[PDB]
């Protein structure tokens, strides 16, 4: 029984630790393609307003 | 002064934007330093709560 | 020369700003949607790891 | 000058619509990706409950 | 009472990468506001040279 | 030099979003040092049934 | 309860912050609207005597 | 003998959900980076025919 209960106290105290540690480590990789893809959306929208 | 300004519009902007968006990934980079103080937290008190 | 001037370049101006306008709505949305990408993203996948 | 402005108007006209394919694809990836940031919310708030 | 705590843990890092998004958003917003507001100082001193 | 100070004051005002996003999220580890907390409630319940 | 105390304190803290980036988008404006009132102005007194 | 054979339909059938979502994540990611790829594989050219 106990053997399952040091199952749940990995488990839980894990998904815990790991929700706010990938939080960062992912938003961290959706940043940068935000970095990517707004020097590609300055790179049209701002070349209309040059032609206006 | 005006041939310049044609491109000093998309400079200006593309270095507000640059700035705007190193701005949203500081904010965002405090979120996976949050995120990093649960990991840390989860690491010393839910391995603790395994020990227990 | 100069009078085909005025009246071609501010017809193009006016089919022009009827672009920029749905060009700076995508890059104000870009910004936007990727915001929603920096926490959806993150959630995402580490909840895979717990979805185990 | 005046073929540089009938080349600028032309040019202004060309490049109008090769950024309205660029645009077009991005407000097509804009109207989708809307629609994306809910699968992703979907995402997150489904393996969210699955993490509770 | 560690499995209701773990509950609103998630609930809490959903919430607060959902609100972060909006701030990130309303950052977004603060920065397009500023790469046109720095055109259009710039279009009225254009504007005003040129009649002068 | 209003070109410059269009720039430099958008520049500042999305270092000023950036300085107050930042302490809502200096707010938001004061509450990710509350999920270390409630990391260490689940260690003194696992200790709870230790005692018990 | 140290969770749920996170809870509000973020939430808060971020709603606060986004009234505060909401505030810095209308003082940006507000600023633009006296940088193009001073450069309609100051441009149309330089002028002014160079026409008189 | 019961514990042997639960952890194996365990391990079996925490594979056959996690995979689907896993699948899914793999997914909308890509949606976004493939739509974003169709765009940036245009605006490789358009981009030096805007700038001329």
């Amino acid at each position: 029984l106990r053997r399952q209960v040091d199952q749940l106290t990995n488990d839980k105290a894990r998904v815990e630790v790991e929700r706010d540690n990938l939080a960062e480590d992912i938003m961290r990789l959706r940043e940068k393609l935000q970095e990517e893809m707004l020097q590609r959306e300055e790179a049209e929208n701002t070349l209309q307003s040059f032609r206006q | 002064a005006k041939q310049e300004s044609t491109e000093y519009r998309r400079q200006v902007q593309s270095l507000t934007c640059e700035v705007d968006a190193l701005k949203g990934t500081n904010e965002s980079l405090e979120r996976q330093m949050r995120e990093m103080e649960e990991n840390f937290a989860v690491e010393a008190a839910n391995y603790q709560d395994t020990i227990g």
